[PDB]
C-alpha cells in the first residue's frame, strides 16, 4: 500500500483520489493519502474552494516512483513532484503516518469499482496521450483541448487522443463509400484495432481514460472522444464477441459511477439512443441498456 | 451553410455551381400481386443536376437495372446519386468543376459529403428553398429520354433554351421555377397553357415553346393564376 504525502495544505480545496473526495480546510494540518492500492493507475485531483474554475489533477502509478504533492504559491496550484531520495521519502511518510495526519484510501473490500473503471488503463499509454516526458505522472485539467479539437491551441498542453472522424478518408475506402459509412467495421477493425491501437485492450484503455477525464475534470474533448469510441463500435456490424461483452461491462460501470446530476452534461443523447436502440449492437449491450433505462430514462 | 431567400442572388454570381435534386432517381409503380399482396415495379429515373447561370440541365438517366438484386433502394438511391455527382465533378476539368453543390433534400448531404471527400474545397450545402425540380419529368422531352433509355446514360438540356440571349440568369431561373411549380401543382392545366396556341412551336433543339417577350409575360401571368387557383381549389379560398 503506497502513500502520496502532502507538504502542506495552504489553501482550502476539495481533494479527489479516484472516485473518492474529501474537503481540506485552509492551513489544515493535513499531510496526504495513505493505503493507496498497488496495481492500478490512480488520479489525485483538486478543486479549489475559492475558484471552482479549473478542476485539475495528476494521473500516477506508485510503482513508478515516490510521488508527493506540494502547493506552489506562485502558480497557485497543488503540484505533483517526484522524490528521488528514497530514504528521505520513507522517513517523511513514516513521520506523517505516526502523527495520523493522512486520509486512508477508503476502499471497501467488496468493491471492484476502480478496477472496473481502469481495467485497461496503463500509465505508459496515458503518458503518450499527455506528453510531458520529464515526469512519470500526467497532469490533466478541465480546459485542456484535444488534438482533434485543435484541428477545428498550445500543442504541448493538448490531449493527444486518437483522432476518430467518420467523414474522413481514413474512415472511408474509395469505392466503399456507402458501405463504410453505414457499417464502420473496416474503420474499427482494420484502421483502428489492427492499424493504430494494435489490440482491443489499448482501445478500451483510451476509451476508459477519456471517460475518466470527462467525469473528473469536466473535460469536454475527453467526453467527445469517449462517445466517439463507443459509437465506432456500436456502428460496426462485425465486432469480436469478446469485445462486445467487455464493452458492455465497461460502460455499465461507467454509467454506474457517473454522478446522477452530471448526466445532463456528460451523456450525449444522440449517441446513446443510436447505440442502444438503432445500431448494429442495439441488442449486444444488455447490462448497459438496463442500467441506462433505470438510471437515466429521460435521456432516452 | 444553407441557401435561402436571404442569399438568393448568390445563385447568379460567377462561381460555377450545381443544384442536385434526387427526387426522381428511384421511381416505382405500386401494384397488387396475384396473391393480393402489394409489390413495386421500378421505372427509369434521373438525377437532375442543373447550372443556374446557363439553364443547362445535366440529366443522368438511372436505368432500372441499377436496382437489380439490391436492398433498401430508397437509401441506395441517395448514395447512387452521390456517386454519379462525384463522377461528374471528376470527369470535369478543374476550372469547370463547380465550387459549391446545393442539394435540394437534406438527406443528400452525408452521401454527397462522403463521396466528395477528395474535394475538400467544394462546399456541400442544403437549401431552405422549396424548389420544384421534381416536376422535371413533366417536361416532355426530358421524360421521353428517361423512359426510352435502355442503359445508363448522361443526356443534357440547356433548361433555359436561348432565354439568356434576352434575359438575365436571375430572370431565367425565376421563369423556370414558375413553370415547374405550375407543372407540379396542376400538370394538365400548366401544359394546356403552354400549348394552347398551335402557332407557337417548340424548336427541335429546345425544351419549351418559342414565346415572344410579350407572350412570355402572358404565359407567366397564366401560370401565377393557375398556382393561385390551385391554392384556392386546395384550401377553398
Ligand atoms: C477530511 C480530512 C480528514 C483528514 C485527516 O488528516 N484525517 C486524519 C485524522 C485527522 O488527522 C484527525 F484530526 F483526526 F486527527 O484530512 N482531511
Amino acid at each position: 500500500m503506497n502513500t502520496v504525502p502532502f507538504t502542506s495544505a495552504p489553501i482550502e480545496v476539495t481533494i479527489g483520489i479516484d472516485q473518492y473526495s474529501f474537503n481540506v480546510k485552509e492551513n489544515q494540518p493535513f499531510h496526504g493519502i495513505k493505503d493507496i492500492p498497488i496495481g492500478h493507475v490512480h488520479v489525485i485531483h483538486f478543486q479549489h474552494a475559492d475558484n471552482s474554475s479549473m478542476r485539475y489533477g495528476y494521473w500516477f502509478d506508485c510503482r513508478m516512483g515516490n510521488f508527493y504533492i506540494q502547493y506552489d504559491p506562485k502558480d497557485g496550484l497543488y503540484k505533483m513532484m517526484e522524490e528521488r531520495d528514497g530514504a528521505k521519502f520513507e522517513n517523511i511518510v513514516h513521520n506523517f503516518k505516526e502523527r495520523q495526519m493522512m486520509v486512508s484510501y477508503p476502499k471497501i473490500d467488496e468493491d471492484d469499482t476502480w478496477y472496473n473503471l481502469t481495467e485497461f488503463v496503463q500509465m505508459d499509454k496515458i503518458r503518450k496521450i499527455v506528453r510531458k516526458d520529464e515526469n512519470q505522472f500526467s497532469y490533466v485539467d478541465s480546459s485542456m483541448t484535444t488534438v482533434q479539437e485543435n484541428e477545428l491551441s498550445d500543442p504541448a498542453h493538448s490531449l493527444n487522443y486518437t483522432v476518430i472522424n467518420f467523414k474522413s478518408r481514413e474512415a472511408i475506402r474509395p469505392g466503399h463509400e456507402m458501405e463504410d459509412f453505414l457499417d464502420k467495421s473496416y474503420y474499427l477493425n482494420t484502421v483502428m484495432l489492427q492499424g493504430i491501437f494494435k489490440n482491443s485492450s489499448n482501445y478500451f484503455g483510451e476509451l476508459q481514460f477519456a471517460f475518466l477525464n470527462a467525469m473528473f475534470f469536466g473535460n469536454y474533448g475527453s467526453s467527445l472522444q469517449w462517445h466517439a469510441m463507443i459509437e465506432l463500435i456500436c456502428s460496426s456490424a462485425t465486432v469480436p464477441k469478446h469485445m462486445l461483452d467487455k464493452l458492455d461491462e465497461i460502460l455499465y460501470y461507467q454509467i454506474k459511477t457517473l454522478p446522477e446530476q452530471y448526466s445532463d452534461i456528460l451523456l450525449n443523447e444522440r449517441v446513446w439512443n443510436i447505440c442502444l436502440y438503432s445500431s448494429f449492437q442495439k441488442n449486444s449491450l444488455h447490462n448497459t441498456e438496463k442500467i441506462m433505462e433505470n438510471k437515466y430514462p429521460e435521456l432516452l | 451553410g444553407a441557401m435561402n431567400s436571404s442569399n438568393y442572388a448568390e445563385l447568379f454570381n460567377n462561381d460555377i455551381k450545381l443544384f442536385v435534386d434526387d427526387t426522381n432517381v428511384y421511381r416505382v409503380t405500386v401494384h397488387k400481386t396475384f396473391e393480393g399482396n402489394v409489390a413495386t415495379k421500378a421505372i427509369n429515373g434521373c438525377i437532375f443536376t442543373l447550372n443556374p447561370k446557363t439553364g443547362h440541365l445535366f440529366l443522368k438517366i438511372i436505368h432500372t437495372s441499377v436496382w437489380a438484386g439490391q436492398k433498401r433502394l430508397s437509401q441506395l438511391a441517395k448514395w447512387k446519386t452521390a456517386e454519379e455527382v462525384s463522377a461528374l465533378v471528376r470527369s470535369l476539368p478543374k476550372e469547370e468543376q463547380p465550387k459549391q453543390i446545393i442539394v435540394t433534400r437534406k438527406a443528400m448531404l452525408d452521401p454527397l459529403e462522403v463521396h466528395m471527400l477528395d474535394f475538400p474545397n467544394i462546399a456541400i450545402r442544403p437549401t431552405e428553398l422549396r424548389l420544384p425540380f421534381s416536376a422535371a419529368m413533366s417536361i416532355d422531352k426530358l421524360s421521353d429520354v428517361v423512359m426510352k433509355a435502355t442503359e445508363p446514360q448522361m443526356v443534357l438540356f440547356n433548361i433555359y433554351d436561348d432565354w439568356l440571349d434576352r434575359i438575365s440568369s436571375y430572370t431565367a431561373f425565376s421563369r423556370l421555377t414558375l413553370l415547374l411549380r405550375a407543372l407540379k401543382t396542376n400538370e394538365e392545366s400548366a401544359k394546356m397553357i403552354l400549348l394552347s396556341d398551335p402557332t407557337i412551336t417548340i424548336k427541335s433543339y429546345h425544351l419549351w415553346p418559342s414565346f415572344t417577350d410579350e407572350q412570355w409575360i402572358t404565359i407567366e401571368s397564366q401560370m401565377r393564376d393557375l398556382i393561385l387557383t390551385e391554392y384556392g381549389r386546395k384550401y377553398n379560398v
